[PDB]
C-alpha cells in the first residue's frame, strides 16, 4: 500500500525509473587490483609451452632407445649367425683332420706288418744257405 | 582435422581393410572407378576425410596397403573395388613374416619399412589438416602385428602430435592360422598400450561366437567375420566421414573416450546382427537398438560389459528415427543399469543420429565402449601366452631372429598391468 | 558516440553471434548487404560503423581455431554484411581442451585478433567497452576467451567488458570435460570481466520444448531464443532508451561486489508463432512471468537465495502505471527478499521499441515483452552443480593428463577449484543477515 | 624370388629325385626337354632360349643311377654340371661316404650349389633328399649339412629322410649309419620329414594291391607327398604355407624337429567309383594309422603341432568344418601348451598322376604334417638295432679302419638317448 | 668297385681256376675264342668285372695263372678254354715246390714272385676302378699254399686299400696228397687270418663226402670234386657279375659279411647238388632250395650248421621263380630256426634273386654263411697238426728251408685263437 517512485531518466525512446517497496532494512551503502601485467601473461605462456617441449622431447628420446634396440637386436641375430658359422667351420676340421691321421697311422700299421714280414723272409733264407751249401 | 591416413598390415589387415573401403565407398556413392554417381551432398560434405580428389574428378582412397608377401596385394587388386586405389600405394615385399613378429618386427618388416613411410610421407605431406592414422591389422600374424607395430613406432616418431589409431583384430583357437599366436598378441599389445591413442578392439574370439550361436552358422569362414567387421567399421567411423558434433575428429573422439592414456582399448558393439546370406528381415525399433548396449552378444570383443563398468561410451544411430525416442532410450538404459557406469565420470555417454543407414539395414546402432569388461580379453591372450611360455615353446623362431627371452617377460608384465589397471578403476568408488 | 565492440568466440559465440546480429538487422532495418534506407536514430551507430558506399557494418570480431563454422558466415545470407577482416579463423581446433585453446593453439592467433580489435577501437570516438560471446564447454569458448579477456585488460586497462556465457547441459553436451573447461574459464576469466550473463543451455532448451512445443530443439532455435534476451539487454545501447545507457551502468546497477557478477536474466513472454487467436498478455501477466522459475535463462531457485539488485526492462507498448500496478501486486503475495544492505526494490526501464521476431521463426510477434535482470545469491546452484562434477572426475585424475599433455599444471585444477570455492563461500557470505 | 634348391644324395636321394622332377614336370606342363607350349620359378630357373631348368643337384659317390638321368627321358631337363658322380661308392659305411670318398667331391657339391643360389633373388633355403641307410645317404648327407651350415649359415635347410626297412634294406650296418647321420645332422637341420620304407611298404601291398613293391612303386607314393609339401611353394593356391610357415608351424623346440608325414587318399588304379571321398572323410584317414609314412602308433603320443596341406576340389569351410570334428575327438591328444596346433594349407590343382602308375586320379587329396611325440617310437626301434650290434661291437672295425673313432659311436647313441629323453618331457603336463 | 683281378696259384688253384673261367664264359656267353656269342644283355652289363675288352670283339679273362711246376699249366693251355687266356699271363717255373709250404712261401715261391707281381701290376694298373683281388688255392700243398699267401702279402703291400679275397682249399685225409697237409694248412691259415677280408673255406672232405654219400661214386676223382666247386665259385660271383642291388661288389660283401675282421671264413652252401654232365628230369621248388641251402649235406666246408649260430648270410636264388616265394620261404625259415642265427645282428640275412639259372639247372640256390660252425673245420685241422708237431714229425722239411719252431707255434697260436674268438661269438647272448 506504500511504494516510492524515484524518476531516473527520459529520452525518445524510452523512460526509467526507480520503485521502492521497501528501505533497505539496514544503512550504509555495501557494508580489482592484478592488473594484470604482459611480461607475467607472456612468461606464464612461455613456462608453459617449454613444459609441452620438453615432454614431446622426452616421448622422442624414448622412442630414440626403441630404434637403437632394434639396431641391437639385429645385430645380434648377426652375431649369433657368425658365430654359428666360425664354430661349424673349427668342429668341422678338427674332425677331418682327426680322421686323416687315424687313417694314415692304420694304413701305415698294417704297411709295416707287411715291410716285417719281408725282413723275416731273407732271415729265413739267410738260415736255408747256412743249411744248404755247408755239407748238402 | 581434416584428412586420416589409413594403412592396411597383412593379410587380415588388407582383407578387412578392403571390405570397409568397398562399404565407405558405397554410403559415399563412389563406383569401383572412383567416380561419385550418389544422389545427396552429405555424402561429399565429408569426402576429403578418407578420398583424395584426383586429376579432375575422380576420388581415390588415401590407403596404404602393406604387405611382406605379394599374395594378397593381388587379391585386393582383384577384389571389387581393387581398382580404385592408387597403384603407387601398393607396397609389398617379397619374402613374408613367417607368421613370426620378430621377422615382420625386426627382420623382414624393418627392411620395407621405409618403403611404406616413404608413401605415407607423400599422403601426409598433401594434407592441408592432418588428423592422424587408422592402421587396420591383426595381432596374431607377422606382418600386421609385428611389422604393423614397428610402422605404428616409426609414424609416432615422425608424427608425434597425430592421432594414432588402430583396428586391431585378436587372435583366437576358434579361428587361427598359426600356433604363435598368443606370443605375436602379446608382444604387440605391449606397443599398442604403450604407442596408440585409440584402439578397437576387434575380438575373432566374439565374431566365431556371434556366427555360430546367433547367426545360427555352423562353420564360419572369414567372409562372415569380416561381413561383422566391415559393419563395425562404417558404423564407429561415422561420426568421422559426415557432419556432426559429436566425436566428429580423431582428437574429439579420444579426449571423451579416455580418462587415462593406457586405457584405450575400445570394445565396440553393433546391432542389429545379420549374416552376408541372411538379407531381409525389416524390424527393430529404438528401444529394441538401445538394448543391445549391455548385451554380451553385440560385441565384438569376447567381454561381458556386465562383468565390468563403462568408463565412456558413444553411441551412433543411424538411419531416418526420432531424436527425442532415442535420447529418452538412451537415458533409461543408464538410469535402469547404473551400475555398469562409473558414477565419479558423469554424463559419460555421448549419443549422435545420423540419417544416413548402412547398406541392407532400415536402422542401426554402433557403440563404442571403454569398459573395465576388456581385461577378460586381455587375461584370456595372458593365460593362453602362460601355457606356451611356461614350456618355453616356439621360443627359438623368435630369439633366432636376435630377441632375448626379457622381452617376452615385459610385453607379458605390461599386459598383466593393463589388467590391474582395469580392474583399479572397476573397483574405484567415487563416491 | 558510445561504441561497443562485440566478440564472438567458438562455435556458440560465433552461431549466437549470427542469431544476435541477423535480429539487430532486423531491429534497425539493415539489410543483410549494409544498406539502411535513411530516414529521420541514432544509437544503431553503437553497434555499427558506416562505410564510404553507405553500408553499416556490424562492430564485431568472430573468432575460431577452425574455419568450418565462421566458413558458413563468409557464404552465408549476411556475407556482405562483415568485411572478411573481421572474420578470423585458425586450423586445428581446441579439441574440447582448455589447455589447448589458451595455451597451445591460442598463442598461434592472439596478437592478429588483438591487431583486429584494436582496428576497430581506432574507428572508436568514446568506445565503452567489449561484449565477450562464448561457450564454457568448448576449447575455444573457454581456453581461447580467458585467453583473449587477460590481454583485454592489459591493451584496455579501465574499459567494460562483459559476457554472454553459455553454461553447459548433458542434453547438447559435447564433451565429457565441460566441467573442467568451465571451471578453469571463470576462475581465470574472473578478474578481468564486469558482468556476465549465463545463459544455462538445459534452461533453454526447456523453454524451448514447454513453450514453443518443439520435440527436440536445435542450436538455430535454442540461438533465436538467446539473440531475444540479448536483444533486450543491448537495445538501451542501441536504441535512445533511458536505463543501461551505457556498459559502466550493468556494473553500477546489477553489480554491487566485483566476483558477485552474475545476473538472473528472465525473459517473458516465449510464445510459439503456430499458436491461434492468443492474446495479447498485458503488463501484470508479464511482469508477473519475471517471478517464474521456468521462464529463466539459468537453472536456479531464487527462493532460496536473496536479491541485492533487480532490473525490469520492458519493450513495447506499455505504460508505467501498468508497471507500477504489477509490481505493488506481486509483493502482497510474494517475499521477493532482498539483503539486508539493499532497498527492495526496482530500477524500471521501458524501450518503445517493438519486439522483434525473424520472419519464419518460432516466436510469435508480440505487442509487449519484459526481461528482468536479478542479481540473487540463487545463482550460486549453477556452480554448485559445475564444482560438483569437476570434484566427481578431479578426485581420480580422469582426463587430466590431456591438459597436462598440452603444458598445463595439474595445480591449476586445484586454484581453479580453490577460487570456485570462495566464489560459492561469497555467495552464501553475501545473503547472512 | 622365393627360390629352392633341392640336393638329391645317393640312391634313394636320385632315385626320389627322378620321381618328384617327373611329377613337377607333368603338374607345370614343362616337357622332359625343358619346354613349355608365376609360381613354379621358385624350383625351376629359366634360360634365354626358353628352357625350364630345375634348381637342383644331383649328388652320388659312384655314376650309376645318375647316369641312367644322364642318358634317360629328362636328360636335356638337368644341365650336365647339375649332375655330380664319384668313381667309387661309400660301400654302405657312413665312415667313407663322411671322409675316406666324400672328401674327394665335397668342394664341387659346394661349387655348384654356389653357382645355382647365385641365380636366386630370394633364396629360401635347401631342400636335402637322402637315405640313413647308405654310406653316401649318410656320411655325405651330414658332410654336405655341416658344409652347408658354414656356407650359409642359419639358412634354412629342410630334410627329407629313408627310414630304413628290412624288407627292401642292403646293409647290416644301416642302424650305425642312421645314428651316426642323425647325430651329426642334428644341429643342421631345421625340419626333417622322415620316410619309413616298410610304412610305404605296406601302403603299396594294401591300398594298391602291390604283392611285391618295388623301388618305382615305393618312389612314386613318396614323391605325391613329397609333391604335397612343395605344392604350396611352387603354385599360388587359396592358402600358401612357405619354408619358414613350415618350420615356424611345425617344430616347437630346435631338437624336435622330426613331423610325420600322413597322406589320403592312396587307391589303386584299377577299382571304382572309390566315391570321391569328402573333405572330412580325407581329413578324418589322416589321423588313421595305415595311411602314415612313419610306423608309429599317436594315441600313445601327443600332438604338438598339426600342418594339413590340401589339394584339388577343396574349399575353406569344408576344411574348418572337418578340423573342429578333430577338435572334438577326444581319442587326439594335443599336448598342455599348444592353445591351437593347426596350420592349413589349399591348393588349386588335383594331384596329378603319372601316366601309367599304380595311383587313381582323385578330385582331392590331403597331406598331414604332425609333430607327435609318437614318432620317437620310430628312433626306439633304431636305437636297440644300434645297441645289439654295438654291445659286441660288431662292424666297427669297418668304420675304424676309415679313421672313425669308437667314442663317435658313444656320442651318437647319447645323443639319440637324448632325443628320447626329449621327446619323453616335452610330451608331459 | 669295377675290375677283380683273378690269381690262381698251384695244382688245385688252376684246377678249380679253369673251371671257374669255362663256367663263367659259357654264362657270358664267352667262346673259347674270347669271342661273344650270347643274348640276354645281362651277360654283357658287368663283363669288365672278370674280363678285359681286347682290341677287336675279343674278351680276355683278367687272370694270372702261376706254378712252380710247368705241368697243370701246359695242362689248363691244352683244356677245354685254355686259348682264351692271355699268354703271357701264364707265369711257371721248373723247380716245383715238393708240397712244403715253406718251399712255396720262402724258397721256390720268393724267386718267382716278382715275376708274378709283374704281370699282375699291368692287369691292375689297366683297371678304371680296381675291386681288388681273387685267388684260388689249396692250403695243403706248396704252391698254392705257400706261394698264394706270399703273393697275398705282397699285393696287400702295393694296393693295401684293394680287397683281398680268396677260394681256399682245406686238405683231408680222405683226398690226400701227403702227412704234411696238416702243417701247410695251418701255416696258410695263420697268413689268411692275417692279410684277408673274405675267404671261401672249401673242404675236400665235404666234397669227398657229398661225392660218396650223395651222389653215390665209390671212388670220386679231383674232376668229380671241381664239379662242385665250380658250381659254388659261379654261386658265390653272381652278385658281382650280373647287375644287382645286394653284395653286388667285394666291399660291399666284406661290410655286410664280416663283424669282426678275423672271422672272414665262409661256409658256401649249394642246392642242388650234382655230379658231372648229369641231367635232370626234376627242378627243385623255391620251398626245397631254402632248406636244402641251409643243410650239412649242402655244405662245401664239413661242418654241421645247427652246431653253431649264424653271424650273417648271404643267399642267392638263381633261375626262374617268384620273389614274393622267396622272401616269404627265407622269413620262414629264420623264424622256424632262430636258434641258429645270432640275435645281435638284427636282419643278419640278406637274399637276391639272379634270372640267369647256371648251365644243366632251371632253378639253384647259394649260400654264404659266416657260420660260427666253422671252428669245426679249424678244430680238425688243429688235431691233426698237433698229432704230428707233438712229435715234431717231418719238422726238418721245413726248418731245411730255413724256418724255426716258433713259425709253427705262433701259426698254431693264432688258429686256436680264432677257434677261440668262434666259441666266444657261438655263446654271446643279447641280453
Ligand atoms: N546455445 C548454443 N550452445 C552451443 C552452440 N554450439 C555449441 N554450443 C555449446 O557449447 C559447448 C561446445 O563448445 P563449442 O563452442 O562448440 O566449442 P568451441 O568454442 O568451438 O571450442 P573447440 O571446438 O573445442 O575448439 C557445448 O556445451 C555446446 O552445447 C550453439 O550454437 N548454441
Ligand atoms: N624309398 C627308396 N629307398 C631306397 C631307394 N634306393 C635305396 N633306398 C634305401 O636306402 C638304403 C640304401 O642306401 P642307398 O641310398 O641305396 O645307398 P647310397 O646313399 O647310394 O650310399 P652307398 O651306395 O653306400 O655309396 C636302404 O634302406 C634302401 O632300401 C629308392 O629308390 N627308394
Ligand atoms: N577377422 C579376420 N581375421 C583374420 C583374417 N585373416 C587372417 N585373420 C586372423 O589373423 C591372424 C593371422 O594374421 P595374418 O594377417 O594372416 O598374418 P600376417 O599376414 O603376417 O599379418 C589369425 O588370428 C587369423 O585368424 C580375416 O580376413 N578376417
Ligand atoms: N678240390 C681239389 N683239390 C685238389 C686238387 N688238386 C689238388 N688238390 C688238393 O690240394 C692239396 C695239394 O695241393 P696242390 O695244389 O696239389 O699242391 P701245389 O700245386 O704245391 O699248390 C691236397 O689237399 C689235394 O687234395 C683239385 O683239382 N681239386
Ligand atoms: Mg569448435
Ligand atoms: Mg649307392
Amino acid at each position: 500500500a506504500d511504494m516510492e517512485v524515484i524518476e531516473l531518466n527520459k529520452a525518445t525512446s524510452g523512460q526509467s525509473w526507480e520503485v521502492i517497496l521497501k528501505p533497505p532494512s539496514f544503512d550504509g551503502v555495501p557494508e580489482r587490483r592484478r592488473d594484470p601485467s604482459l611480461e607475467e601473461i607472456q612468461k606464464k605462456l612461455e613456462a608453459a609451452e617449454e613444459r609441452r617441449k620438453y615432454q614431446e622431447a622426452e616421448l622422442l628420446k624414448h622412442l630414440a632407445e626403441k630404434r637403437e634396440h632394434e639396431r641391437e637386436v639385429i645385430q645380434k641375430a648377426i652375431e649369433e649367425n657368425n658365430n654359428f658359422i666360425k664354430m661349424a667351420k673349427e668342429k668341422l676340421a678338427q674332425k677331418m683332420e682327426s680322421n686323416k691321421e687315424n687313417r694314415e697311422a692304420h694304413l701305415a700299421a698294417m704297411l709295416e706288418r707287411l715291410q716285417e714280414k719281408d725282413k723275416h723272409a731273407e732271415e729265413v733264407r739267410k738260415n736255408k744257405e747256412l743249411k744248404e751249401e755247408a755239407s748238402r | 582435422m581434416r584428412e586420416i591416413v589409413h594403412i592396411q598390415a597383412g593379410q587380415c589387415g588388407n582383407q578387412i581393410g578392403a571390405k570397409f573401403w568397398e562399404v565407405i565407398s558405397d554410403e559415399h556413392g563412389i563406383d569401383p572407378t572412383g567416380s561419385y554417381h550418389g544422389d545427396s551432398d552429405l555424402q561429399l560434405e565429408r569426402i576429403n576425410v578418407y578420398y583424395n580428389e584426383a586429376t579432375g574428378n575422380k576420388y581415390v582412397p588415401r590407403a596404404i596397403l602393406v604387405d611382406l608377401e605379394p599374395g594378397t596385394m593381388d587379391s585386393v587388386r582383384s577384389g571389387p573395388f581393387g581398382q580404385i586405389f592408387r597403384p603407387d600405394n601398393f607396397v609389398f615385399g617379397q619374402s613374408g613374416a613367417g607368421n613370426n613378429w620378430a621377422k615382420g618386427h625386426y627382420t623382414e618388416g624393418a627392411e620395407l619399412v621405409d618403403s611404406v613411410l616413404d608413401v605415407v610421407r607423400k599422403e601426409s605431406e598433401s594434407c592441408d589438416c592432418l588428423q592422424g592414422f587408422q592402421l587396420t591389422h591383426s595381432l596374431g600374424g607377422g606382418t600386421g602385428s609385428g611389422m604393423g607395430t614397428l610402422l605404428i613406432s616409426k609414424i609416432r616418431e615422425e608424427y608425434p602430435d597425430r592421432i594414432m589409431n588402430t583396428f586391431s583384430v585378436m587372435p583366437s583357437p576358434k579361428v587361427s592360422d598359426t600356433v604363435v599366436e598368443p606370443y605375436n598378441a602379446t608382444l604387440s599389445v605391449h606397443q599398442l598400450v604403450e604407442n596408440t591413442d585409440e584402439t578397437y578392439s576387434i575380438d575373432n574370439e566374439a565374431l566365431y561366437d556371434i556366427c555360430f550361436r546367433t547367426l545360427k552358422l555352423t562353420t564360419p569362414t572369414y567372409g562372415d567375420l569380416n561381413h561383422l567387421v566391415s559393419a563395425t567399421m562404417s558404423g564407429v567411423t561415422t561420426c568421422l566421414r559426415f557432419p556432426g558434433q559429436l566425436n566428429a575428429d580423431l582428437r574429439k573422439l579420444a579426449v571423451n573416450m579416455v580418462p587415462f592414456p593406457r586405457l584405450h582399448f575400445f570394445m565396440p558393439g553393433f546391432a542389429p546382427l545379420t549374416s552376408r546370406g541372411s538379407q531381409q528381415y525389416r524390424a527393430l525399433t529404438v528401444p529394441e537398438l538401445t538394448q543391445q548396449m549391455f548385451d554380451s552378444k553385440n560385441m565384438m570383443a569376447a567381454c561381458d560389459p556386465r562383468h565390468g563398468r563403462y568408463l565412456t561410451v558413444a553411441t551412433i544411430f543411424r538411419g531416418r528415427m526420432s531424436m527425442k525416442e532415442v535420447d529418452e532410450q538412451m537415458l533409461n538404459i543408464q538410469n535402469k543399469n547404473s551400475s555398469y557406469f562409473v558414477e565419479w565420470i558423469p554424463n559419460n555417454v555421448k549419443t549422435a543420429v545420423c540419417d544416413i543407414p548402412p547398406r541392407g539395414l532400415k536402422m542401426s546402432s554402433t557403440f563404442i565402449g571403454n569398459s573395465t569388461a576388456i581385461q577378460e580379453l586381455f587375461k584370456r591372450i595372458s593365460e593362453q601366452f602362460t601355457a606356451m611360455f611356461r614350456r618355453k615353446a616356439f621360443l627359438h623362431w623368435y630369439t633366432g631372429e636376435g630377441m632375448d627371452e626379457m622381452e617376452f617377460t615385459e610385453a607379458e608384465s605390461n599386459m598383466n598391468d593393463l589388467v590391474s589397471e582395469y580392474q583399479q578403476y572397476q573397483d574405484a568408488t567415487a563416491d | 558516440m558510445r561504441e561497443c565492440i562485440s566478440i564472438h568466440v567458438g562455435q556458440a559465440g560465433v552461431q549466437i553471434g549470427n542469431a544476435c546480429w541477423e535480429l539487430y538487422c532486423l531491429e534497425h532495418g539493415i539489410q543483410p548487404d549494409g544498406q539502411m534506407p535513411s530516414d529521420k536514430d541514432d544509437s544503431f551507430n553503437t553497434f555499427f560503423s558506416e562505410t564510404g558506399a553507405g553500408k553499416h557494418v556490424p562492430r564485431a570480431v568472430f573468432v575460431d581455431l577452425e574455419p568450418t563454422v565462421i566458413d558458413e558466415v563468409r557464404t552465408g545470407t549476411y556475407r556482405q554484411l562483415f568485411h572478411p577482416e573481421q572474420l578470423i579463423t585458425g586450423k586445428e581446433d581446441a579439441a574440447n581442451n582448455y589447455a589447448r585453446g589458451h595455451y597451445t593453439i591460442g598463442k598461434e592467433i592472439i596478437d592478429l585478433v588483438l591487431d583486429r580489435i584494436r582496428k576497430l577501437a581506432d574507428q572508436c570516438t568514446g568506445l565503452q567497452g567489449f561484449l565477450v560471446f562464448h561457450s564454457f564447454g568448448g576449447g575455444t569458448g573457454s581456453g581461447f576467451t580467458s585467453l583473449l579477456m587477460e590481454r583485454l585488460s592489459v591493451d584496455y586497462g579501465k574499459k567494460s567488458k562483459l559476457e554472454f556465457s553459455i553454461y553447459p547441459a548433458p542434453q547438447v553436451s559435447t564433451a565429457v570435460v565441460e566441467p573442467y573447461n568451465s571451471i578453469l574459464t571463470t576462475h581465470t576469466t574472473l578478474e578481468h570481466s564486469d558482468c556476465a550473463f549465463m545463459v544455462d543451455n538445459e534452461a533453454i532448451y526447456d523453454i524451448c520444448r514447454r513453450n514453443l512445443d518443439i520435440e527436440r530443439p536445435t542450436y538455430t532455435n535454442l540461438n533465436r531464443l538467446i539473440s531475444q534476451i540479448v536483444s533486450s539487454i543491448t537495445a538501451s545501447l542501441r536504441f535512445d532508451g533511458a536505463l543501461n545507457v551505457d556498459l559502466t551502468e550493468f556494473q553500477t546497477n546489477l553489480v554491487p561486489y566485483p566476483r558477485i557478477h552474475f545476473p538472473l536474466a528472465t525473459y517473458a513472454p516465449v510464445i510459439s508463432a503456430e499458436k491461434a487467436y492468443h492474446e495479447q498478455l498485458s503488463v501484470a501477466e508479464i511482469t508477473n512471468a519475471c517471478f517464474e522459475p521456468a521462464n529463466q535463462m539459468v537453472k536456479c531457485d531464487p527462493r532460496h537465495g536473496k536479491y541485492m539488485a533487480c532490473c525490469l526492462l520492458y519493450r513495447g507498448d506499455v505504460v508505467p502505471k501498468d508497471v507500477n500496478a504489477a509490481i505493488a501486486t506481486i509483493k502482497t503475495k510474494r517475499s521477493i527478499q532482498f539483503v539486508d544492505w539493499c532497498p527492495t526494490g526496482f530500477k524500471v526501464g521501458i524501450n518503445y521499441q517493438p519486439p522483434t521476431v525473424v520472419p519464419g521463426g518460432d516466436l510469435a510477434k508480440v505487442q509487449r515483452a519484459v526481461c528482468m535482470l536479478s542479481n540473487t545469491t540463487a545463482i550460486a546452484e549453477a556452480w554448485a552443480r559445475l564444482d560438483h562434477k569437476f570434484d566427481l572426475m578431479y578426485a581420480k585424475r580422469a582426463f587430466v593428463h590431456w591438459y597436462v599433455g598440452e603444458g598445463m599444471e595439474e595445480g591449476e585444477f586445484s586454484e581453479a577449484r580453490e577460487d570456485m570455492a570462495a566464489l560459492e563461500k561469497d555467495y552464501e557470505e553475501v545473503g547472512v543477515d
